[PDB]
C-alpha cells in the first residue's frame, strides 16, 4: 500500500529501511534482584522466628 | 470449795500450758487454707511477627 502509493523519490524505501533495521531498546530490569535479595533475606528472619515458635 | 486447794494449782497450770500453748497450737498449724486455683487462661508473653 505504501510501495504503489508514494510518487516521493525513493523515499518509503529508505524510512522501512530504517525500520527494519531499527532496534528499540528493550528495557532491562535492574529491580528484581534487589527485592529477591530482601526476599532471601526476609526467608532468614522469618524461619529463625518459626524455630524460636 | 476445792478450787481454793492452793496445793494442787501446779497440777493444773501446767498440762493447760502445755495444751493450751503447745499441742493444739501444733495442730493448727497443720490446718492450712491454700488459696483457691483460678490460674488466669490468659497468660501469653507474645509478640507481633518481626516486622
Amino acid at each position: 500500500y505504501y510501495k504503489a502509493n508514494v510518487a516521493k523519490a525513493g523515499l518509503v524505501d529508505d524510512f522501512e529501511k530504517k525500520f527494519n533495521a531499527l532496534k528499540v531498546p528493550v528495557p532491562e530490569d535492574k529491580y528484581t534482584a534487589q527485592v529477591d535479595a530482601e526476599e532471601k533475606e526476609d526467608v532468614k528472619s522469618c524461619a529463625e522466628w518459626v524455630s524460636l515458635s | 470449795m476445792p478450787q481454793l486447794n492452793t496445793t494442787v494449782w501446779p497440777t493444773m497450770i501446767t498440762p493447760m500450758l502445755l495444751t493450751l500453748f503447745l499441742i493444739t497450737q501444733l495442730k493448727m498449724l497443720n490446718t492450712n487454707y491454700h488459696l483457691p486455683p483460678s490460674p488466669k487462661p490468659m497468660k501469653m508473653k507474645n509478640y507481633n511477627k518481626p516486622w
